[PDB]
RNA sequence: GAGAGGCGGCCGCCCCCUCGCCCGUCACGCACCGCACGUUCGUGGGGAACCUGGCGCUAAACCAUUCGUAGACGACCUGCU
RNA sequence: CACCCACUAAUAGGGAACGUGAGCUGGGUUUAGACCGUCGUGAGACAGGUUAGUUUUACCCUACUGAUGAUGUGUUGUUGC
RNA sequence: CCCACUGUCCCUACCUACUAUCCAGCGAAACCACAGCCAAGGGAACGGGCUUGGCGGAAUCAGCGGGGAAAGAAGACCCUG
RNA sequence: CUACGCCGCGACGAGUAGGAGGGCCGCUGCGGUGAGCCUUGAAGCCUAGGGCGCGGGCCCGGGUGGAGCCGCCGCAGGUGC
RNA sequence: ACUAAUCGAACCAUCUAGUAGCUGGUUCCCUCCGAAGUUUCCCUCAGGAUAGCUGGCGCUCUCGCAGACCCGAGCCACGCA
């Protein structure tokens, strides 16, 4: 007999292998479709979720209630130190799919990049790519490399560059860099191969890959929640209090026939740490990072055209559970999958942005830098000192300072 | 006394035996299979590590409900445990066999456990009390153990 | 036979060719079918597409990952047809199935080899010219096969190379005929023997 | 030659025999006394080990420890002159 | 089942052992107590009404959910399709 | 039925104790033709086995309640003697 | 040519419930008989040992064991799972 | 309701191996033959008697038993379907 009232299904069947992700980085799985007309460019980047904050901006949406009105919008800060290119892969299109044709690695692979190849770097002899890097010097290896480049030029359809992050510039414990193949788009195979070969051993900042106020896709692994029941995993209805053997369950897991439990029935297991792709994440700001010309510069991080406050994107007391952000950062809009200091993949959008939500100019008026380690109420150190004046510890330091 | 698998040369070999030993038969069988074929020094330090929970014995046949451990990857297995009582009993038997080897006058730095066997001993009856006036058995599962050590290097 | 039998799949009807191939592999013979995207199926295209969509609907309701595995490549479709004509649940049937190789297009092992044809399975003789038929490549593409375009491009490259090789062979044959016309005083002695015994009209 | 190239073709040098393909002359070979598994691929595939010369290499993985972006336990992310 | 109130794009009909009790609940029916009406001389009866009335076991195999792993590529790792 | 009150609910969340979980020691019972992946067919008219197809990959861990027309009792309802 | 023996020819052979015949099939004990077997190894048990019979079953080899056992003609059953 | 975990008649022993038209089981081999679920009567309808179908034991006769190798020298058995 049918169910007495209709009700939509709990959860999606499009994410059914609700299992721990087989990877921690988060792979792209679909690069933007390549057209030779465009200039040569990269399509992806690797960043680290520093934390969240909120901004104030004036909206330029005609016909809306917030037209020329201020809004407060939550933003996510993703630290993006420049990627370092260390290799080139060529792919050839086969009737069985794409297959890797030839991989050429640069000389002088960075020390942190070599850590990726070793499970136990402490006991390792650090021997990786030592014999390979000697073929960039002798004539025989150089001729073989030229032949490999010619083979890539004449046989490959799409090429990708192996780029790695710079661990030494991040406040995290991990010194093992994250490797990634980033597809090169926009030209003939020869042109993109020349471009990539020039970019070997070089650093690619995030402002070269992405631009202001463009909407990109964020790929990563969500926060792990462990082993969870159906009420927390599939958000099913809680059974009444009078239930005998438990109320945080699913009452009926199937009819008598088909005499089995279907794959579409909500059942307890792993929740979280799933690989997810979210599209249409607008870039509100691309931070410039810290510089030393005459003194340390932090103002280019959170000072706007209306603030003019010599403050950085780092909140008072630092980003909670992350550290201090000193490199380039990308200010996305809204929330992003993953914990703090979780590696994220930023990908160019596969679609064509023509809606008025997209292609809308973003002009920040204020960036909140109050302490997130509590109910912070002062934007900067100097403002807090000017408000609260001298304290007892200031007095006891000043007596010693004479 | 009669052993199974008498040594091919009972002058390079020493024997040990125990009967009705108060250890569980399944854990002892798994531990004995773990130490079978080992050199006597390797077996002794491995049993000490098993007691110290630094190395495990893989539970291969009697593995129903046995949990998984990281030290089972040393073997080709996923499940493993650290039976302290079986390790102590086999350590005592190893010391007895080494003393026998000393008595036979063959050096104990080349001994290898070529044969080790765990046999079920007669069960011993105890009593447990159940819900509705019912009595159920509470048997123990002791074991007979024998081992043969042999000189080779 | 002891050598590998290479069959061109173009212009062949699906079931006829599959039955021939099944009986061949059951006789301890190696069979390789290339260009499985050229296989024809009798009946108009919409009917055969409906047949394969109905096949797509057959899945295990409890756990579709266990159910029938609907293969979308033309080679795998032909392989499944041949398996349907084989006792694939016995050791003999599985051994016979392992002697069959199927490909879309013609791979480098077989693009330099002569390809056989089964007249009993050809569309031109087994089908009336007024009847309609479907291409396995188009049906596979419109049911989920992804590599129709790359297979077409590689087939075009292979056809260009084959055209060059054929022009070389024609030049060689012309030169051979010229050579035969050059040596006839020293060749007529054996030429008349061959003519006497039925060879060499 | 890249679709699975696992292959194919062409040059320069050196060293052989003028033999090898056809029709003929000339005699011989164990001719094993009627008999089967003969005849090839083939120097076949796979595995241990001995000798023989040359040209070359000197590493990782796991456990233990650590982390906590993870976690029932395994597993996972990490760190260690 | 029914009927009514209100919202709604619509408030369509059904199946799966009249889906679903080692999932629940126990209001109903359908034990033992009891009251009423009718019937019976009576014990007692009543698809008539009413009130109170123990809802047991999974640790097995499979299914499903998640978690280790396993086959092959010499070992092992990274990046991938 | 009303006032008050509230997580009964909308609509669930978090925290604590004891477990469950892993380990050292100790260590049962129920149940058991053989066993255990499905669709359809026919069949004692609802198959785990048979027919036809789908297919099938060691050893396991924590859960789970769809199946085993699961277990518990030679049906207490109905009929016969 | 053990006449309860031997030989020839012709036809035929399903089987539940059930009936009958044969059994040089088998178990235990008694009367006879084997100038039977046996500590130079009985019964019993084990056996990748050799065989016989359609079959019930039986004989022989090897091992273990350590004191009893079997064949034939009749007799009698607490006689075959 | 309670009357020693027993109460719409306690417990113990005996009559007692109570009766059962009802359920369950009923132990070696081969060979030959081989069914009925129908008639009549029965407080009979899950059972009997009775006739039918079956088996066993026979008995009374019938054709001759042929030429010691061989070779018949109108008429060709009681009776039965
Ligand atoms: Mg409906
Ligand atoms: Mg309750
Ligand atoms: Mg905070
Ligand atoms: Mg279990
Ligand atoms: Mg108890
Ligand atoms: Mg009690
Ligand atoms: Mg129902
Ligand atoms: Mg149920
Ligand atoms: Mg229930
Ligand atoms: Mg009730
Ligand atoms: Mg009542
Ligand atoms: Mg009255
Ligand atoms: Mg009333
Ligand atoms: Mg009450
Ligand atoms: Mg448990
Ligand atoms: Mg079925
Ligand atoms: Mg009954
Ligand atoms: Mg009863
Ligand atoms: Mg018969
Ligand atoms: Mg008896
Ligand atoms: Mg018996
Ligand atoms: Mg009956």
């Amino acid at each position: 007999s049918h169910r007495k009232f209709s009700a939509p299904r709990h959860g999606s069947l499009g994410f059914l292998p609700r299992k721990r992700s087989s990877r921690h980085r988060g792979k792209v799985k679909s690069f933007p479709k390549d057209d030779p007309s465009k200039p040569v460019h990269l399509t992806a980047f690797l960043g680290y979720k520093a934390g969240m904050t909120h901004i104030v901006r004036e909206v330029d949406r005609p016909g809306s209630k917030v037209n020329k009105k201020e809004v407060v919008e939550a933003v996510t800060i993703v630290e993006t130190p420049p990627m370092v290119v260390v290799g080139i892969v060529g792919y050839v299109e086969t009737p069985r799919g794409l297959r890797t044709f030839k991989t050429v690695f640069a000389e002088h692979i960075s020390d942190e990049c070599k850590r990726r190849f070793y499970k136990n770097w402490h006991k390792s002899k650090k021997k990786a790519f030592t014999k390979y890097c000697k073929k960039w010097q002798d004539e025989d290896g150089k001729k073989q490399l030229e032949k490999d480049f010619s083979s890539m030029k004449k046989y490959c359809q799409v090429i990708r560059v192996i780029a790695h992050t710079q661990m030494r510039l991040l406040p995290l414990r991990q010194k093992k860099a994250h490797l990634m193949e980033i597809q090169v788009n926009g030209g003939t195979v020869a042109e993109k191969l020349d471009w990539a070969r020039e970019r070997l051993e070089q650093q690619v900042p995030v402002n070269q890959v992405f631009g202001q106020d463009e909407m990109i896709d964020v790929i990563g692994v969500t926060k792990g929640k462990g082993y969870k029941g159906v009420t927390s995993r599939w958000h099913t209805k809680k059974l009444p209090r009078k239930t005998h053997r438990g109320l945080r369950k699913v009452a009926c897991i199937g009819a008598w026939h088909p005499a089995r439990v279907a794959f579409s029935v909500a059942r307890a297991g792993q929740k979280g740490y799933h690989h997810r792709t979210e599209i249409n994440k607008k870039i509100y700001k691309i931070g410039q990072g810290y510089l030393i010309k005459d003194g340390k510069l932090i103002k280019n991080n959170a000072s706007t055209d209306y603030d003019l406050s010599d403050k950085s994107i780092n909140p008072l007391g630092g980003f909670v559970h992350y550290g201090e952000v000193t490199n380039d950062f990308v200010m996305l809009k809204g929330c992003v999958v993953g914990t703090k200091k979780r590696v994220l993949t930023l990908r160019k959008s596969l679609l064509v942005q023509t809606k008025r939500r997209a292609l809308e100019k973003i002009d920040l008026k204020f960036i909140d830098t109050t302490s997130k380690f509590g109910h912070g109420r002062f934007q900067t150190m100097e403002e807090k000192k000017a408000f609260m004046g001298p304290l007892k510890k200031d007095r006891i330091a000043k007596e010693e300072g004479a | 006394v009669r052993y199974s698998l008498d040594p091919e040369n009972p002058t390079k070999s020493c024997k040990s035996r125990g009967s009705n030993l108060r250890v569980h038969f399944k854990n002892t069988r798994e531990t004995a299979q773990a130490i079978k074929g080992m050199h006597i020094r390797k077996a002794t330090k491995y049993l000490k590590d098993v007691t110290l929970q630094k190395q495990c014995v893989p539970f291969r046949r009697y593995n129903g409900g046995v949990g998984r451990c990281a030290q089972a990857k040393q073997w080709g297995w996923t499940q493993g445990r650290w039976p302290k009582k079986s390790a102590e009993f086999l350590l005592h038997m190893l010391k007895n066999a080494e003393s026998n080897a000393e008595l036979k006058g063959l050096d104990v730095d080349s001994l290898v456990i070529e044969h080790i066997q765990v046999n079920k001993a007669p069960k011993m009856r105890r009593r447990t009390y159940r819900a509705h006036g019912r009595i159920n058995p509470y048997m123990s599962s002791p074991c007979h153990i024998e081992m043969i050590l042999t000189e080779k290097e | 036979e002891v050598q590998v039998l290479v069959l061109d799949g173009r212009g062949h009807l699906l079931g006829r060719l599959a039955a021939i191939v099944a009986k061949q592999v059951l006789l301890g013979r190696k069979v390789v079918v290339v260009r499985c995207e050229g296989i024809n199926i009798s009946g108009n295209f919409y009917r055969n597409k409906l047949k394969y969509l109905a096949f797509l609907r057959k899945r295990m309701n409890t756990n579709p990952s266990r159910g029938p595995y609907h293969f979308r490549a033309p080679s795998r479709i032909f392989w499944r047809t041949v398996r349907g004509m084989l006792p694939h649940k016995t050791k003999r049937g599985q051994a016979a199935l392992d002697r069959l190789k199927v490909f879309d297009g013609i791979p480098p092992p077989y693009d330099k080899k002569k390809r056989m044809v089964v007249p009993a399975a050809l569309k031109v003789v087994r089908l009336k010219p007024t009847r309609k038929f479907a291409y396995l490549g188009r049906l596979a593409h419109e049911v989920g096969w992804k590599y129709q375009a790359v297979t077409a491009t590689l087939e075009e490259k292979r056809k260009e190379k084959a055209k060059i090789h054929y022009r070389k062979k024609k030049q060689l044959m012309r030169l051979r005929k010229q050579a035969e016309k050059n040596v006839e005083k020293k060749i007529d002695k054996y030429t008349e023997v061959l003519k006497t015994h039925g060879l060499l009209v």
